């Protein structure tokens, strides 16, 4: 049975973008044995440069992500996504794939006191409407990377700044993902 | 800091043969996708397989002889406790609740459904599929 390999690596798993900075740089590696076009998009207050370019087999290059316009809130973080796509009787089937590797672009004012892990423990929980609801009183996204309830794993999601998010039901335990993309310490609370 | 590496490996399944009436079999294993590199905690709802047809829940394969013969496939997998699960395919899940993906890598099976128009013809059928992963 023939196999085909695909891979795109971004040199970090989140971008913390200081609000109003000129730009940041992010590396892309084509880890495969064939050339690709790398197609980068944000989901136009940010530009990614270059938006499309040839990256040869095994090579790495750098993207510039630059705030070029956009006004944004001054008390809270904002969230965008940077997506990086590597473009490579019988019924014969031929399928080609392309990976579109997406990471968080977190726009963060410089003025805001501390970082996310200083506030990880501040999440409060309720159960309502058949759902487990987290409340985030911090100005940061709390990017939960691991979440359990009654000791059962719950697929996680971020909790937005000054806001909530609601989880289907399967004592709450959670770890946020910190700014370097590592898992942070375990917190636990009764609802 | 931690890179976001994503890999995919596609293993082709057995040859497909049209039968005497003109249908392909249903539930045929077209091939197996192994997704890798993601960080543990990545969930099934954060993976979306898309194609040009864009039919929600299915990947559409089209003949290359200009007669526009099509068939659909689903993309499905199994979680640790053997519940059927599935990634989004054109934006929607066909089966299962949202789940955390298996550690290290997750296999997904591309399985035939059928042709809505029917009678297929022998030849080559293709699809170009984007796999978007939204890293935590």
């Amino acid at each position: 049975f023939a196999s085909k390999e695909y891979g795109v690596t971004i040199g970090e798993s989140r971008i913390i973008y200081p609000l109003d900075a000129a730009g940041v740089m992010v590396s892309v590696k084509n880890t495969q044995d064939y050339p690709v076009l790398i197609q980068s998009r944000i989901y136009d207050p940010f530009v990614v440069t270059p938006p499309l370019f040839r990256l040869d087999a095994k090579q790495q290059n750098s993207l510039r992500i630059a705030q070029a316009g956009g006004v944004f809130p001054r008390d809270k973080e904002s969230l965008k996504w940077l997506c990086v796509k590597g473009i490579p009787k019988d019924v014969g089937v031929f399928v080609q794939f392309a990976i579109n590797n997406c990471i968080k672009l977190l726009v963060r004012p410089n003025e805001l006191k501390g970082t996310p892990i200083q506030f990880a423990e501040n999440l409060s929980w309720k159960v309502d409407g058949g759902k487990l609801i987290a409340e985030n009183p911090s100005p940061f996204y709390m990017n939960i990377g691991e979440l359990t309830f009654g000791g059962k794993s719950i697929p996680s999601h971020y909790i937005p700044p000054k806001s909530t998010w609601a989880f289907d039901l399967p004592n709450v335990s959670w770890r946020i993902i910190n700014d370097q993309g590592g898992l942070d310490r375990l917190y636990s609370k009764n609802v | 800091v931690e890179p976001a590496r994503i890999t995919l490996t596609y293993k082709e399944g057995a040859p497909i043969t049209i039968m005497d009436n003109g249908n392909i079999d249903t539930e045929l294993l077209v091939g197996t996708l192994t997704l890798g590199g993601y960080k543990t905690g990545t969930t099934s709802t954060s993976v979306n397989f898309t194609d040009a047809a864009g039919d929600p829940m299915y990947l559409t394969f089209t003949s290359q002889d200009g007669n526009n013969h099509q068939f659909t496939t689903k993309v499905i997998g199994k979680d640790s406790r053997d519940f059927d699960i599935s990634p989004k395919v054109n934006g929607e899940n066909l089966v299962g609740d949202d789940v955390v993906l298996a550690t290290g890598s997750q296999d997904f099976f591309v399985r035939s459904i059928g042709s809505k128009g029917g009678k297929l013809a022998a030849g080559k059928y293709t699809d170009a599929v984007t796999v978007t992963v939204s890293n935590q």
